């Protein structure tokens, strides 16, 4: 009994982190999906307006 | 130094009392004593040990209400009629002097207050009136409009109670403004600007703007100055041009009576952008009811044709200058619901498109100005509402309305329909297409910012017994199937309406024009019929006419060379087709290029 | 007359290849055409998990001619990568064996994109082009564990590099140096919709008064 | 102790699973914050090449006239 209090707090305590790194990997995720629309919109939008310049020159010089 | 002004002060302060507790002489007496006293107190000073309140000589004036009782004896003087308008000019003057010149803020208090309110009564006698008063008045109310926007608490202060139960206030700031809007030259111009300063200030009272829009007639004065001033207008449009289309900067500038209604259109539209919105909202209401559809709906149906040219440029310089949405909902709710002879007066501006003459020109230069208004009713009302239930196509190839012309399939059907005539044999116009891709571009990219509050997106989905694509479309395509016929002017505006339409990024307008493969039932006419039309006319012309190739090399360098300046019946008609055989090939790349732009427009658009 | 406008017909086909790469969502594919040439596509793809996690693979899209009327689109990498479908000399994955036919509407290149991204979660040993990593893969699974892990290292140590085509749109990674690139991410993160924009000059303001779910105008209550 | 040790033994596999999640999220979190490094150096490489280039875009951006049917129906109330 003693000893089984004791790894059953260790037990109790082994699952409280496991919920703190499961909030922590779930918070993380989330901010990394919210971020991740945010870095490739501000990536294709100046590739696709790069794009169409290049695009216009190209066919401005094959006339 | 401020004190010795105190003691002289009262030294004909005493001399006018004394007057007052006892004809001409007196009188005369008390008005240079009273111009005396009036100059000192302009030039009062505040106490140094407390700058915020009155000085002396406001606290020696304010007691007894000195300005107050002065003004009620010399207007119970005024019953006498001997110089009534020199002395209320002169009492104009001096109160003017108070309420400009004075380093106090004077309007805080309540004497001087109410002696302004009675001078505003005496000076609301009546007409006949000499402009040296109506300019004082005008001149006392603008720097008393100036003196409360400064200190804007002060307009329910002037906001005096019902002299009955029930009856209307008189917020004498305000009422004696109203007659002076519709005066020319300066004092007019003072008193719309004082009057828009007044309007500012009651956009956040709700007790005064409540009392200009229920106990004030500026409202029906407003709207019968603009019913009054649309009958001074001419009904004949005297412009010797005839590639004129709409009327120019230079055009209502050379009409003096179109001016005026201009500048009192100006006026309406700069008080429905400030005011109050009751105001707003019966100011709305008493245009509407008695501008538009009592004078404007029987003069857009006037018969004659010349009255019909006048009155659709009347209608786009008007829509062309208002910049407000709230006078804009306005005037496109009587265009678009109003009902005269059991039809739509668009039903009726529609079916003006279809004319010989001038009258189509504006008629075009009419819905060019509709269009490029970006509003969503008139688009809709016009195609997307014979274009929603999508009975046009068959039942098997509804889902190619949502169909993206990635790979130029519309771009190649719409160039190959160049006419052999008009191809460059083995002249800037050959290979000029990299412009109208540009032009596209904007094009585009203006449809789709101006529809982004837009309440659909009109993509087959959201939202006769043979089905019909309504009197909008079937007017403008016979108007185009007779492209050899019409004026270079007319063709400029008509092809300027279809590739301005194209533009549209709605699903079910743009597969309907530029989605070539599409087919559709047998009642319906699509673009690329009209176009096959069309170049099968301007082929059967090139055969039977003789000098036509030495006639496309001087008619097309006439067309650049306009960009660079910037027996009758069979001339006519040569002439006419051959300008058709150089708008219709660039006409194609045109309409070419839009469905090659549609294709290639961002997703961080729409 | 068709050939007069062929190059447009093309290059704007092309445009819009890329425009619908923009509609698809893909996990750690970042694309861009080149400014030279119509016809190459540098990008780079990040593998977020599985064996091959932290791998920073480059790439180059070479589209035929005569686009879509034609083959397949080729993809080569930069480093050539240890896998089965990669070629060890030349970096050119084996994108053929699903886009057999190249069919017209059908197929896009943002397909061989998620296709040059899922063949490094889906290890397929069939008729391979380098012979020895599918035998690491069924029979000696650490060895090709190691081997990949050291190709990711070989390919993470070049990145940084002057790129193998030389381009004026060629992705050029610069070493972090905080002082500048954090105005560069900063200048990410204040950017928004187009919804309450930075043009707030020039009214371009349309306007609407109808029901959502209505076809009548002046539907809308004021 | 019989039970002891078999209480211990799935304590020990929560610990093992505890760490399996630990170097997961570490090298998920240690991936992300490179790749994102490298888009923000690319990018912005990009761009100084861009402001670069602008000494030629400045004089390649000037040009009017638009096309022949714009400019025709602009130069259409010229009187």
């Amino acid at each position: 009994a003693p000893e089984i209090q004791a790894l059953k707090n260790q037990l109790q305590e082994r699952d409280r982190l496991f919920h703190s790194l499961e909030k922590e990997y779930e918070k993380t995720k989330s901010q990394r999906e919210m971020e991740e629309k945010y870095i490739v919109s501000a990536w294709y939008n100046m590739g696709m307006t790069l794009h169409k310049k290049a695009a216009e020159d190209r066919l401005a010089s094959t006339g | 130094d401020p004190e010795t002004c105190l003691m002289v002060f009262k030294n004909h302060w005493s001399q006018v009392v004394r007057i007052l507790e006892r004809g001409a002489d007196d009188l005369s007496a008390v008005r240079n004593h009273t111009y005396q006293m009036l100059t000192l107190l302009a030039e009062d000073r505040a106490v140094p040990s407390a700058p915020t309140g009155p000085g002396p000589l406001l606290e020696f004036a304010l007691h007894e209400d000195l300005l107050t009782r002065v003004l009620t004896w010399q207007l119970q003087w005024d019953e006498l009629g001997d110089g009534v308008e020199e002395r209320r000019a002169e009492q104009l003057k001096l109160f003017e002097m108070l309420v400009s010149e004075a380093r106090q803020p004077l309007l805080r208090h309540g004497p001087v207050r109410e002696a302004l309110l009675t001078l505003l009564d005496a000076c609301g006698r009546p007409v006949p009136s000499s402009p040296a008063l109506d300019e004082g008045l005008v001149l006392l109310l603008s720097q008393l409009c100036v003196c409360v926007a400064q200190e804007p608490s002060l307009l329910e202060f002037f906001l005096q109670p019902p002299p009955e139960p029930g009856a209307a206030p008189r917020l004498l700031l305000f009422s004696r403004l109203v007659p002076f809007v519709h005066l020319e030259g300066t004092l007019g111009q003072q008193a719309r600007d004082a009057l828009l300063l007044l309007m500012a200030l009651s956009a956040g009272s709700p007790t005064v703007g409540r009392y200009i829009a229920d106990h004030s007639y500026f409202c029906p004065v407003l709207a019968t100055g603009l019913s009054a001033l649309y009958s001074s207008l001419p009904r004949k449009i005297e412009v010797p041009g005839d590639d004129w289309h709409c009327l120019r900067r230079e055009d209502w500038l050379g009409v003096p009576a179109l001016a005026l209604f201009m500048s009192s259109l100006e006026f309406c539209n700069a008080v429905i952008q400030v005011a109050h919105p009751l105001v707003q909202k019966q100011l709305v209401d008493y245009i509407h009811n008695g501008f538009l559809v009592p004078v404007m709906g029987p003069a857009l149906h006037k018969t004659s044709v010349e009255e019909m040219i006048a009155s659709t440029a009347y209608l786009e310089l008007f829509l062309r200058s208002i910049s407000e949405p709230a006078l804009l909902r306005t005037f496109l709710r009587f265009l678009l619901l109003h009902r005269h002879d059991t039809h739509t007066i668009l039903d009726t501006l529609v079916a003006r498109i279809g004319s010989n003459s001038r009258l189509c020109m504006v008629s075009l230069s009419l819905f060019r100005t509709l269009l490029n208004l970006s509003c969503e009713d008139v688009l809709l009302q016009l195609v997307l509402r014979y274009l929603v239930p999508c009975n046009h196509v068959m039942l098997s190839q509804k889902p190619a309305v949502r169909d993206v012309d990635l790979y130029g399939r519309a771009a190649d059907k719409f160039l190959s329909l160049i006419p052999r005539c008009c191809r460059h044999h083995a002249g800037e116009l050959e290979d000029n297409y990299l412009e109208y891709l540009r032009e596209a571009r904007r094009g585009v990219d203006r449809c789709v910012r101006a529809c982004r509050t837009w309440s659909a997106p009109y993509d087959g989905e959201r939202p006769p017994s043979q089905p019909f694509t309504g009197p909008f479309m079937a007017v403008l395509f016979a108007k185009l199937e007779n492209m050899l016929q019409n004026s270079v002017y007319v063709n400029f505006l008509l092809t300027g309406l279809v590739a301005q339409l194209a533009c549209h990024p709605q699903p079910l307008l743009r597969s309907f024009l530029l989605n070539t493969n599409m087919v559709f039932q047998p009642s319906v006419k699509s673009l690329l019929q009209v176009l096959g039309s069309v170049k099968n006319k301007i082929e059967n012309f090139a055969a039977s006419q003789e000098d036509f190739p030495a006639l496309l090399s001087k008619a097309k360098k006439y067309l650049i060379a306009r960009g660079k300046l910037d027996r009758q019946g069979e001339a006519l008609r040569v002439k006419n087709a051959v300008y058709c055989a150089v708008i219709f090939p660039e006409f194609l790349k045109e309409l070419a290029a839009i469905s090659q732009a549609h294709a290639v427009t961002s997703p961080f658009l729409l | 007359t068709h050939a007069s406008y062929g190059p447009f017909y093309l290059e704007y086909s092309l445009l819009a290849e890329f425009t619908l790469v923009v509609k698809q969502k893909l996990p750690g594919v970042y694309v861009q055409p080149s400014y030279r040439s119509a016809l190459m596509w540098f990008g780079v793809i990040f593998i977020r998990h599985g064996l091959y996690q932290d791998g920073v693979f480059k790439f180059t899209v070479y589209i035929p001619d005569n686009y879509p009327d034609g083959d397949c689109p080729r993809l080569v990498f930069d480093i050539p990568v240890f896998h089965p479908l990669v070629d060890p000399t030349s970096g050119e994955l084996d994108v053929k064996r699903a886009f057999a036919k190249w069919r017209r509407n059908h197929n896009h290149i943002w397909q061989v994109l998620m296709y040059a991204r899922r063949v490094f979660y889906k290890i397929d040993t069939a008729s391979p082009l380098n012979p020895e990593a599918a035998v690491l893969y069924e029979k000696d699974i650490q060895l090709f564990k190691s081997k990949v892990v050291d190709s990711v290292k070989v390919c993470t140590a070049r990145l940084f590099d002057q790129p193998k085509i030389e381009d004026p749109y060629a992705i050029s990674f610069s070493p972090w140096n905080p002082s500048v690139h954090d105005e560069a991410r900063e200048k990410m993160l204040t950017q928004k919709k187009p919804e309450e924009q930075h043009n707030k000059s020039v009214h371009v303001a349309g306007l609407s008064w109808v029901k959502p779910g209505s076809v009548q105008p002046f539907s809308k209550e004021e």
